[PDB]
């Protein structure tokens, strides 16, 4: 440097000519760069992650005019960012899906390329319709030729997915076993995703490809509301589907000191699985809710079966003074909590 | 006081208090005249002690954009029939009594 | 016309409307029970047709800091005595009637 | 340049050597600059407006080390900004008051200077206590010596100011003559300030210095609410005092259709001088104000006699429905306005 590259001015490495990356990794001058122009070379056929071996914040990469034809799903793995990728005027027969893996790439130039249209390009298909990566204007067409951004459409799809929960209910300390059936034709990788099951003993690897077996043993109540997801990746794209478990345990309940806000409110917190049905008592007898005295639930919080709310009293008087009892019932039985409330002194 | 409702609940812009008023002796009628309020009344042979449901400010309002507005809470009224006195005239007249506490808005600058 | 008051006066956060209701026939008592309201009453003499002073919300609230609060106007009530039919006999009972229009806050 | 000046580099004219201004206004190089360093120079005794003749945008001016004995109250007339002025280590016997003339001058160095303590230095005096121009830290003292930022104090004063309006009230189309008597022992310039008296014929110059005559002839009413101020500058500071005329015209009144805000309001506007007394009538008979029905005025606007307000009704009923008359009275007679208002129907 200078010898065959490094001109530009800012964070740019410019080598618009024959390949010479053999020593541009050992002692190039700066692993940092932002633009790489390689729109001209004689070699470059197999582009792998090694060819990019070098941490860098690059936003523009030009590999048009070259010889590349097989880009294995990995490559740009390094450059976390990347907004514009120009691979135009090359030999690349097809560009694997996984390549982009949502890198926020804003512009992707693929063209004058053989671009044999396969199912393994439905993704660029989408990208054209959806008008995402600035694919539209380019007017891409197929090699051999069955010409272009037209294309059999229904004959390419993502894999299908159903996951069978145990048909019977569940109770704490059981074994919950289940399979994830991926039904399609592309057929590549698969594997579950556990969103932190620190409270249960999971047992996977019980499957190959037609099905993936996952079993949770000696199951704690802390399984509730924890998505249990599974993978699927055809030759073009990915589908994840996720289900849940629902382990049951007895009702618990508590009431808080009545508080006057816009309306009066007797706050309550109730848990239990199955979720319990609620009923109130006023001085030991059934309290029928009205438009002025009724139960109101706050919005359920993220992954926690506990519910909060109030017995709301719209302008209650001294005739409403008394003992309020909340009864939470489920299969296991019933929990109860009482509290005295005075809303106004009597005459 | 760690209950979610203390945070996600529906609050009043102005806080009030409600009480039964039974010692009321004077009041002002629909004409704005200071009249006497009796303590009992005879509704169909049934002697009644005169009582009133009154709501008043709990002594700027909550949630107001104080950058742009001056504001305060104040007690508003309602008119209710009551056995009163104007001379030797015990009558069934409407009087002014506390019924709510509202927020009064006022532009600043 | 343009008068300084439309800018410098004291406004309501919620707009209401007061009217005189004399065709009331039902209402809910203090026990939240639905009760019948007598059209008339009579004090050891002639009859006074039963009338009620009501204020409800006039068709968020004004001056609310919309960055931290959601809000709405709503009609609140009051308890007023009235000659009613308890579902059994005639009695002087406290019934619920519209009495004001207030603003309700809820965090964002 | 160069030859006896202009080194620096940026916005700067640097001549810390010797007199060379005799031709620094004809062909200097660039009217603009920002810093001038004239520490050290034989000549330059009287600094005047003719010496800075070069419309500049200077923020720093150093005139330390020189003969500079006098600084005509003008000099810095050209330079509008000026934050720092260094006239230190010099031969200044005193610095006129006007000199500064609010330039937001942030720093003023007046040092190693003869600095004989007169009344004309009370301003400096103040700048010290006020702690403003960054005087304090310098420890300035008095020449000949009666030494410092101590000093007879009360014996020094600005001028006193009285303006005798006519004894008798005024009516439109009169003359109004008045005098401004300034008493002090400084004694310099004086003069009235008329802030736009387009509506009247003024005639001043009716005085010298013990008294200043001013007369407003064929007086309109548009003289009202109009400050009429007079000047005064002694050998250290300035005092200006301002009176008002009050000319009288007849009442005028108008009502607007009732509107419902927090309370109901019948908007009114009334004019006149003397200000009229308000009185309401409901259906032709006097309306006694109470805490629920009362008259209310908005804050008075500057430079206007017109008043705005409301007849305020706190929850009126059908019993307040009727014709409202506002009566506005002053010594010329009475103005009247009526309006029909309906706050509620009435079965
Ligand atoms: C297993 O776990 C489920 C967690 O997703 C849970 O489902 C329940 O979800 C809520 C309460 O958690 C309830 O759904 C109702 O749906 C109606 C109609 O949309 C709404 O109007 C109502 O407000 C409420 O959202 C039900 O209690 C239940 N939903 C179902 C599945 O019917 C249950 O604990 C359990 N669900 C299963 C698989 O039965
Ligand atoms: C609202 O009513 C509740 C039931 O009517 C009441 O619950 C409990 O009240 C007290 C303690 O809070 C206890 O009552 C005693 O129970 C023992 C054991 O049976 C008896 O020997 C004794 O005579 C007395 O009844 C109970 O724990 C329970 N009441 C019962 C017996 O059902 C709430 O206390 C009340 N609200 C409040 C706190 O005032
Ligand atoms: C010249 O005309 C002026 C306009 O009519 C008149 O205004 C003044 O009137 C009285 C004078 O004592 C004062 O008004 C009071 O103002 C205070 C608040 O500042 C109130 O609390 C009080 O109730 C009363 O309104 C003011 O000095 C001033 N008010 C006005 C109208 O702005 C002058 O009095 C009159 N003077 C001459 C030269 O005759
Ligand atoms: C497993 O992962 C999450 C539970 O930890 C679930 O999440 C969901 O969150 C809400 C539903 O409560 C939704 O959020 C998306 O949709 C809203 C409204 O359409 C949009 O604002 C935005 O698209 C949100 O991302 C979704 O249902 C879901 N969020 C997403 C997209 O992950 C999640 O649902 C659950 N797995 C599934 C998909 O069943
Ligand atoms: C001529 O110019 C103005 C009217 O046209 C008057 O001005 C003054 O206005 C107010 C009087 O309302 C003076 O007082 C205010 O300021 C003091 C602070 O010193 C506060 O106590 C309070 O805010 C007062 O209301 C101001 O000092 C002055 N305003 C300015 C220009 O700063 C002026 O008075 C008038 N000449 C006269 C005296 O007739
Ligand atoms: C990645 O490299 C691509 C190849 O160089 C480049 O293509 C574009 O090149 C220039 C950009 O200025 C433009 O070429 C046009 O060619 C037509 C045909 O002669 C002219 O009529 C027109 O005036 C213009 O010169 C096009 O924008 C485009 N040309 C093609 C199809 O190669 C990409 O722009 C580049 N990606 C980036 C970073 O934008
Ligand atoms: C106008 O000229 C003033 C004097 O020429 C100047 O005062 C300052 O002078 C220098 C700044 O360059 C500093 O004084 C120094 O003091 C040390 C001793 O501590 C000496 O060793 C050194 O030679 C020099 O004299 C001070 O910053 C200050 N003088 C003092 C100590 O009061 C003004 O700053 C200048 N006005 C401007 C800002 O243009
Ligand atoms: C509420 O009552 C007001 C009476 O004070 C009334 O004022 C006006 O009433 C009529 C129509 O505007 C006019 O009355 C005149 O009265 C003189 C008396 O001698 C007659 O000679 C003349 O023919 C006429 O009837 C006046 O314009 C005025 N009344 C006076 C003189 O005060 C209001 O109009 C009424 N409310 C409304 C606005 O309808
Ligand atoms: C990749 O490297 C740079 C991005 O980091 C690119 O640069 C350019 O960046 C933008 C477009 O991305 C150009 O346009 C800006 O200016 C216009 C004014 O017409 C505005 O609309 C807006 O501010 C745009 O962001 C810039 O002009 C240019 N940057 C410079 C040098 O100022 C660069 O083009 C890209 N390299 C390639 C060609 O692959
Ligand atoms: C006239 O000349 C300049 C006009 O803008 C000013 O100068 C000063 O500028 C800043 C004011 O705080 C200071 O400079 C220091 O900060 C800069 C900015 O980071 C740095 O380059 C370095 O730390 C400087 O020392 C000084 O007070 C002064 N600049 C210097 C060092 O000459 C100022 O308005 C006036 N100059 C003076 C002080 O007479
Ligand atoms: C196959 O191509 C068809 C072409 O229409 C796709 O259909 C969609 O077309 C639009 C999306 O760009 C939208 O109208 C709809 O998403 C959908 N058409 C409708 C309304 O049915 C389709 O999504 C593509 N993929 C497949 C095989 O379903
Ligand atoms: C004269 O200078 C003094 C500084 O000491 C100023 O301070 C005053 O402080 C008090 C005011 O309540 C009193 O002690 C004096 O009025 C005065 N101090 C003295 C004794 O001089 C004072 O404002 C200055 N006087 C002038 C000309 O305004």
């Amino acid at each position: 440097c200078p010898d065959a590259c490094c001109p530009h001015g800012s964070s740019g490495l410019r080598c618009t000519r024959d390949g010479a990356l053999d020593s541009l990794h050992h002692l190039p001058g700066a692993e940092n760069l932002t633009e790489l122009y390689i729109e001209n070379q004689q070699h470059l056929q197999h582009l792998e992650l090694r060819d990019l071996r070098g941490l860098g914040e690059l936003r523009n990469l030009t590999i048009v005019k070259s010889g590349l034809r097989f880009v294995a799903p990995d490559a740009f793995h390094f450059t976390p960012r990347l907004s514009r990728l120009n691979l135009s005027f090359n030999a690349l027969e097809s560009l694997s899906w996984k390549t982009v893996q949502g890198l926020s790439l804003q512009e992707l130039v693929l063209s004058g390329n053989p671009l044999h249209c396969s199912c393994a390009l439905r993704w660029l298909q989408r990208w054209e319709e959806e008008g995402l990566g600035g694919v539209p204007e380019q007017k891409l067409q197929c090699h051999g030729q069955g010409p272009l951004a037209h294309m059999p459409n229904a004959s390419c799809g993502v894999p299908t997915l159903k996951v069978q929960v145990p048909n019977a209910s569940v109770d704490v300390g059981d074994d919950v076993l289940l399979r994830c059936q991926v039904e399609g034709r592309g057929l590549e990788q698969a594997g579950w995703i556990l969103t932190e099951l620190e409270q249960s003993a999971t047992v996977m690897k019980s499957g190959g490809l037609p099905s993936l077996g996952l079993t949770l043993a000696n199951v704690t109540s802390d399984l509730n509301r924890k998505n249990v997801t599974c993978w699927a990746e055809n030759d073009v794209g990915r589908a994840e589907v996720s289900v849940q478990v629902n382990v049951s345990f007895p009702a618990s309940v508590q009431l808080h000191t009545a508080v006057e806000m816009h309306h009066w409110c007797i706050p309550f917190s109730v848990d239990g699985q199955p979720a319990p049905s609620l009923r109130w008592l006023f001085n030991g007898s059934v309290l029928n809710e009205t438009s002025f005295i009724f139960t109101e639930f706050l919005e359920p919080a993220a992954n926690e079966t506990v519910r909060h709310g109030c017995l709301r009293l719209n302008q209650p008087t001294h005739v409403n003074n008394g003992n309020y009892t909340l009864l939470a019932a489920n299969p296991f039985g019933q929990a109860s909590a009482s509290i005295m409330a005075a809303f106004m002194d009597n005459p | 006081s760690s209950h979610p409702i203390f945070h996600r609940g529906e609050f009043s812009v102005c806080d009030s208090v409600s009480v039964w008023v039974g010692d009321k002796t004077t009041a002002t009628d629909i004409k704005g005249k200071e009249v006497m309020v009796l303590g009992e009344v005879n509704i169909n042979n049934s002697v009644f002690k005169q009582y009133f449901f009154e709501t008043k400010c709990r002594d700027g309002c909550r949630g107001i954009d104080s950058k742009h507005w001056n504001s305060y809470c104040t007690t508003t009224h309602t008119f209710v029939k009551a056995l009163t006195m104007d001379g030797k005239q015990a009558a069934w007249r409407f009087i002014r009594i506390d019924t709510a506490c509202v927020c009064v808005l006022s532009r600043k600058a």
